[PDB]
């Protein structure tokens, strides 16, 4: 199934994955798009954080829904 | 899913205070304010139920969130005591819908009047005809006892859905203390 | 005036203590508890007139 | 590819927040977001800012949950109009700029969805008045550094004006980022209405001014300015004397008359002509 | 109650910008906003602020709406980013009062006891300070209502910061008045302020248009200070007020004599001073 | 624009500051001091200090790095 | 991957100290976020002051690897 | 060149001492034998 | 919970160790200057959260190694061969134990004992009670056994000393314990200093025969200052033991 990936650079994501998937098969497919490990990926979904060990189904995410990106930040 | 934004006006004046009605006229109609506010959600999780009022100070009592365990604080003890004043309710239903986060929603408003109202028929079709400019779909409910077949809102829906609107309705009150559950069952079901 | 915004970053001058010259150009220098160091001349300055 | 002539805008409003949250935590490395707007391969415009809670230590600082990300822009779009993230800065204390080898790190993951992410440092200490020592940046690729190729491909007259610090030199500069000129946009809209509305006063002047003791003050300055002169009756006796530049170096223990006699004339002036003709149009205007 | 009130120059900024994120609107819009603050010390302090979404119809102008929970979560954000920091009132943008600022106040007093509301200016165009508060204070009094309130205005001015005047003296960068010597007073005030005196003798020269034409409310508490003002007026030049101001003229001129007979002297001391270096170097340099 | 860089120029003046102790001047502008961290030094001033409040035995600022007088 | 990146900062020149002594400091009041650290004062064990043999003090927050029970001034 | 303390079982770790800095926690080289590194004695040590 | 701990292990290596200085005055509201225990003199900057108002001069901070700024202040030090000098006994043993010379154990009481629980009857005589006194005595009649005694009453503010520890090879080492000694005797006000065996650091005093007793004897005359020198010796009793009172100072 299809969902939106929308960052916070106004930017939206197409990825195709399958209700069943980890998420960080998801973060491994937005790293197969962008080259970003997922240490440096945080998912929100619907003001939700989003965590690896469960799938999209446990989150109820369902095909074309949105997601939001943001990255991580440590300066030094 | 479908773009719209629930807006529910209660009713806090004065002639809805009696026990008429089996539990409390409060209640009653609270309860089918809750049971619609699960009926917009679960058919589409965007649509937040906020309420506002028409009485003499038209407040927001609870603001426009998805929450409703604060519509469930101020339910209770909420001083349904004041005029009605529904000249300015168009106003505050229609300013109020202008306010929102989304404007590509369908603006639709439900009307809660249970109380002789003391409108201007010539002032309510010049606010009609700006309806017409505004483009607004508004089903008024009609609850608790009023002038029976309801004076001035036959006439302001038929000027509301005019100009190719053709969809919306007058649900008018029977004169009977029944239980109020039955009486929405047709705005739940269909439109 | 402004110059010296883009002139005081230049790091501080040592001084020390001559105790005696020697042949080709030199002279030992010591510093405060520092070591003695054998350090040369500058163009603009005589031995015999250290 | 660039052209080393980028030419940051950024604005009149975000610079204000960029040292009010950068010097009110100022000895952390404080940093936030950059809101702005993008136009063309040459040019930026970051016209907001905003920043976030974070977690800190000496050496690093780190940022918190990314809820308070989402939900913040969502509210800045639906009131005044949606942006976009052109950046981010951070806050070195009392350094200088430069990116050093955390500093560099999250550059890294921000530069990766947009390529354009500018990193900017605010120093809120070595600004004084004038100087605002900002220096934005952003990386260059350290595998054209194994290559020893020279980036940026200069083909216009600007980017080589300002000089770096040394001690921006020490540290990456130029290894693996580069430096931007920037300026400020300004405008009628904003220029004129900081200008005429900070330092302005009301009454401070038709007033007079602690009548009694104004004459009183035009004694308290007088009467050692008497012997001020009389060292002024001293000093310029011992000349015809030993070089006067040696009359420079000789009278640093002590105070000059010459330079301190001068000093009073122009206070036992301003204090009385001022004083004289406030006075007399008050008795023109009332009555 | 409230000494006075003390405004940064960036929520004096932060609502210009705000305005001009409004300003495609074209109609109409007055920019109404949350301000923040923390008063100490009897001293009101103004820090930051934002805009809430507002909106405004002519017809029945006593319909206003504040998205509390726009208000309710980005000062949580705000009370968690900054703790120190915490609602102080509110502000709008205030060309010339308008009519739902009686309630705007009543209705979020429930979180600010004084809550203070602030005017500012989008258009400059004056001679005095261009940033105006009030205060609330009611009454079951004199004449007008039994439910009768009447906003006050407290001093205001704009307070810098050590932070914020390297901002700022950066920002500027203009045509400036500094080097206050015996000129910087005679322009700030005495060019200034004389016609600073002029739009208030204008003003009540404007209440004055309505002595047999204007508006039908007519004085009653209008005219007791207009009365004590030409009573207030000041002493005729008949008295020692003659003089003993050419008494003080016969003193304060006497310090000024004795000044500039000093700087005639020191520069004639500066004159020599180029003697020796005029003479003692032709026939040493040529 | 001389009153500008006037006030430009204690930039210097920052915030981490040593401490030394005035011993002589040379000549004109540039004088002899000595650090609390043992090693005297010959050091260049800065232009705005009044020279007038100098040598009893004067506590003098030091700049960290370049170590001159400030 | 922990055990890893702590051996490689367990590097063998050490800085040999002495324990000074070992602290019980409190939370402060107030802290706020936006500028928030959780390195200075936000639990209570446990801080300590050392001494290296180059005569040189240094206040630590965080101990480290070794824990604060089985040490003693 | 610096004076060793004491070695420790299980591991090299070795206890070095200087003139008047620290004392610190050293390793060989791949030059030497762990064998002819008894403690007291004197050793020549790289200074990074 | 072996992954918990490898965690906060990753938590650990952020912390950097902080410049422990000392405040010296105060010259504006963000003008500090300090002086570390390293070495110089330096002029600081503070947080401004951290109650610029509470840094009297005197107090114990911290600082940053790579700014060098103030972090946070700090309590007083209490020094460890202190704390490893003042509760490390468990001995036990009690006054049924001596037996023999129960006229000086009512002697001894009588100065450590008796004003700090009833002080109110020399208020009204007139009199101030003793500061300390000593035990001279031939070896092995009960003089290092009748502290002993009094050792276990008190087990928090009680101060042996074997008057032998306190001196070291270094400059001014000495001389710094007895002062940040008699510092946590004031801190603790019901206290006892013990000093056996002072005839290695009391002598008399010389003519400066080796350059070792140079240093003593101001080890020595820091010891004199300190007992009532400008200051209300107050609530610190000193007990002293010697096998040879001959070898003192008449000073002390
Ligand atoms: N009066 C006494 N009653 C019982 N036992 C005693 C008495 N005096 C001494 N002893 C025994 O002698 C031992 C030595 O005691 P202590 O060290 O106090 O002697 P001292 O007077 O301090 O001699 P020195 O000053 O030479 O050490 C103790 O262990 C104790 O058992
Ligand atoms: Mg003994
Ligand atoms: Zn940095």
């Amino acid at each position: 199934m299809q969902i939106f990936v929308k960052t916070l650079t106004g930017k939206t994501i197409t990825l195709e994955v399958e209700p069943s998937d980890t998420i960080e098969n998801v973060k491994a497919k937005i790293q197969d798009k962008e080259g970003i490990p997922p240490d440096q990926q945080r998912l929100i979904f619907a003001g939700k954080q989003l965590e690896d060990g469960r799938t999209l189904s446990d989150y109820n995410i369902q095909r074309e829904s949105t997601l939001h990106l943001v990255l991580r930040l440590r300066g030094g | 899913m479908v773009l719209e934004s629930t807006m529910v006006c209660v009713d806090n004046s004065e002639y809805m205070r009696n026990g008429d009605f089996l539990p409390t006229r409060l209640q009653a109609q609270q309860d089918a304010v809750n049971i619609v506010c699960h009926s917009k959600t679960r058919s589409n999780p965007e649509n937040n139920v906020g309420l506002i009022t028409l009485a003499n100070d038209c407040e927001v009592l609870t603001t426009l969130t998805p929450d409703t365990g604060r519509i469930l604080s101020k339910l209770h003890t909420v001083q349904p005591k004041g005029k009605i004043t529904f000249c300015t309710g168009i106003r505050v239903a229609h300013l109020a819908l202008k306010h929102r986060q989304g404007k590509n929603h369908k603006m639709r408003i439900i009307a809660f009047v249970g109380s002789p109202v003391e409108d201007n028929e010539k002032d309510l079709v010049k606010l009609a005809k700006r309806l017409k400019k505004e483009k607004v779909n508004v089903d008024i409910i009609n609850f608790g006892e009023e002038e029976v077949n309801t004076e001035k809102l036959t006439a302001f829906v038929n000027t509301l859905n005019g100009k190719d609107g053709t969809g919306s309705h007058l649900v008018t009150v029977p004169p009977g203390p029944s239980l109020a559950d039955a009486l929405i069952s047709s705005p739940i079901l269909a439109g | 005036l402004r110059e010296e915004l883009q002139l005081l970053q230049e790091q501080g001058s040592y001084v020390g203590e001559v105790v005696r010259a020697m042949d080709k150009k030199k002279v030992l220098v010591k510093v405060h508890p520092e070591g003695k160091f054998v350090v040369d001349v500058d163009k603009n300055i005589d031995i015999n007139d250290v | 590819a660039v052209d080393t002539a980028e030419q940051v805008y950024i604005s009149s409003l975000a610079l204000l927040k960029m040292l009010k949250h950068g010097r009110a935590g100022v000895p952390m490395e404080v940093m936030g977001l950059m809101l702005g707007e993008f136009v063309d391969d040459y040019t930026v415009r970051v016209i907001d800012v905003f920043a976030m809670p974070q977690s800190g230590t000496g050496v690093s600082v780190e940022a918190v949950d990314p809820v308070f990300q989402a939900k913040m822009l969502d509210m800045l779009k639906q009131t005044g109009r949606p942006e976009m993230v052109v950046g981010w800065y951070h806050s070195h204390p009392g350094f200088g700029c430069w990116l050093s080898g955390v500093d560099i790190n999250t550059q890294q993951s921000f530069e990766a969805l947009s390529e354009r992410a500018v990193a900017v440092v605010v120093d809120p200490i070595q600004s004084v008045k004038g100087k605002v020592v900002i220096d934005a940046f952003r990386l260059i690729n350290a595998n054209m550094m194994v290559l020893g190729h020279e980036p940026r491909q200069t083909t216009s007259n600007l980017g080589h004006l300002n000089k770096p610090s040394i001690q921006a030199l020490i540290h990456g500069l130029n290894r693996h980022y580069y430096s931007i000129t920037i300026n400020y946009r300004k405008n009628e809209l904003e220029q004129k209405m900081l200008l005429n509305l900070h330092k302005k006063s009301w009454m401070e002047g038709l007033t007079l001014q602690d009548y009694s003791e104004h004459c009183k003050h035009n004694e308290s300055v007088v009467k050692e300015m008497l012997e001020l002169a009389k060292n002024y009756n001293k000093a310029v006796e011992e000349e015809d004397k030993m070089t006067p530049e040696q009359l420079a170096i000789k009278n640093v223990g002590k105070q000059d008359p010459k330079r301190h006699l001068e000093e009073h004339v122009d206070v036992l002036m301003t204090s009385n002509i001022v004083q004289c003709l406030a006075a007399m149009l008050d008795t023109v205007v009332f009555k | 109650a409230v000494q006075k009130v003390v405004v940064h120059p960036l929520v004096l900024l932060s609502v210009v910008d705000h305005f001009n994120r409004i300003g495609k609107v074209g109609n109409q819009k007055r920019v109404v906003g949350v301000l923040l603050g923390s008063w100490q010390k009897k001293v009101l302090d103004v820090s930051n602020s934002f805009a809430v979404p507002f909106d405004e119809d002519d017809k029945d102008d006593s319909v206003w709406f504040l998205d509390h929970d726009y208000l309710e979560n980005m000062y949580g954000m705000f009370k968690k980013v900054n703790a120190r920091e915490r609602i102080v009132g509110w502000y709008h943008t205030g060309p010339k009062l308008h009519k739902n600022d009686i309630a705007i106040n009543e209705l979020m007093k429930r979180y600010c006891p004084n809550s203070v509301l602030v005017i500012i200016d989008v258009k400059p165009k004056d001679l005095g300070l261009p940033t105006e508060a009030y205060i609330s204070v009611e009454e079951v009094h004199d004449d007008g209502t039994p439910t009768s309130k009447t906003f006050e205005h407290v001093t205001s001015e704009i307070g810098a910061e050590e932070a914020e005047e390297v901002g700022v003296e950066h920002l500027l960068r203009d045509i400036k008045d500094t080097t206050v010597g015996t000129l910087s007073q005679r322009i700030t005030n005495q060019v200034h302020g004389l016609k600073g005196l002029n739009s208030k003798l204008l003003d009540i020269r404007s209440y004055l248009e309505k002595v047999a034409t204007g508006k039908l409310p007519i004085n009653h508490q209008i005219i007791y200070q207009l009365q004590d003002v030409f009573n207030l007026l000041p002493d005729v030049s008949l008295q020692e007020f003659v003089k003993a101001f050419y008494l003080k003229t016969n003193d304060q001129m006497v310090v000024v004599y004795l000044a500039s007979l000093i700087r005639s002297v020191v520069a004639l001391h500066n004159l020599i001073n180029n003697k020796i270096a005029n003479r003692d170097a032709e026939k040493k340099e040529g | 624009e001389f009153l500008h860089a006037q006030e430009e120029v204690k930039r210097i003046q920052s915030i981490p500051l040593v401490i030394g102790q005035f011993l002589e001047a040379v000549d004109q502008n540039t004088a002899i001091v000595g650090s609390t961290t043992g090693s005297n030094y010959y050091v260049r001033i800065l232009s705005t200090i009044d020279r007038e409040l100098l040598k009893p035995n004067a506590s003098v600022a030091l700049h960290k790095h370049s170590n001159a007088l400030v | 991957e922990n055990s890893e990146k702590i051996k490689v900062n367990k590097t063998l020149p050490y800085l040999v100290s002495n324990v000074i002594e070992l602290l019980d400091v409190d939370p402060n009041d107030q802290e706020e976020d936006g500028a928030n650290i959780d390195l200075d004062s936000q639990r209570k064990g446990k801080c300590a002051v050392i001494k290296t043999s180059t005569r040189q003090t240094y206040f630590l927050p965080v101990i480290g690897l070794v824990d604060a029970e089985k040490l003693k001034p | 060149c610096t004076k060793i303390i004491n070695a420790d079982s299980e591991d090299p770790k070795y206890i070095i001492n200087v003139k008047q800095f620290a004392k610190f926690v050293v390793d060989l080289s791949d030059q030497v034998a762990p064998t002819d590194i008894e403690e007291g004695m004197r050793v020549g040590v790289d200074r990074n | 919970k072996q992954y918990e701990k490898s965690e906060n292990d990753l938590k650990a290596l952020q912390s950097v160790g902080q410049i422990v200085g000392e405040v010296l005055k105060q010259l504006t509201e963000e003008k500090f200057i300090v002086k570390a225990t390293n070495g110089p003199r330096y002029v600081v900057g503070c947080r401004r959260q951290l109650d610029k108002s509470k840094l009297k001069p005197g107090t114990r901070v911290a600082l940053d190694m790579t700014t060098l700024t103030i972090m946070r202040y700090l309590p007083r030090e209490v020094d460890p061969l202190v704390y490893n000098m003042s509760h490390e006994d468990p001995g036990n043993v009690s006054y049924s134990e001596i037996g023999g010379l129960s006229e000086q154990i009512r002697e001894l009481r009588e100065v450590i004992e008796l004003p700090l629980t009833n002080p109110e009857l020399f208020q009204r005589v007139g009199i101030i009670p003793p500061k300390g006194c000593l035990l001279y005595g031939p070896p092995g009649t009960g003089k290092t056994l009748l502290a002993r005694a009094v050792a276990s009453q008190l087990d928090c503010n009680f101060l042996k000393v074997v008057s032998s520890s306190i001196v070291d090879k270094y400059i001014g080492e000495s001389a710094r314990l007895i002062r940040e000694m008699f510092n946590y005797a004031r801190d603790h006000q019901p206290c006892i200093i013990f000093m056996d065996e002072i005839d290695a650091i009391g002598g008399r005093r010389f003519s400066e025969g080796t350059s070792a007793d140079r240093e003593i004897q101001r080890t020595l005359m820091e010891l004199l200052n300190q007992m009532d020198g400008f200051d209300t010796l107050h609530r610190v009793k000193m007990i002293m033991a010697t096998n040879r009172p001959d070898t003192l100072d008449p000073a002390l």
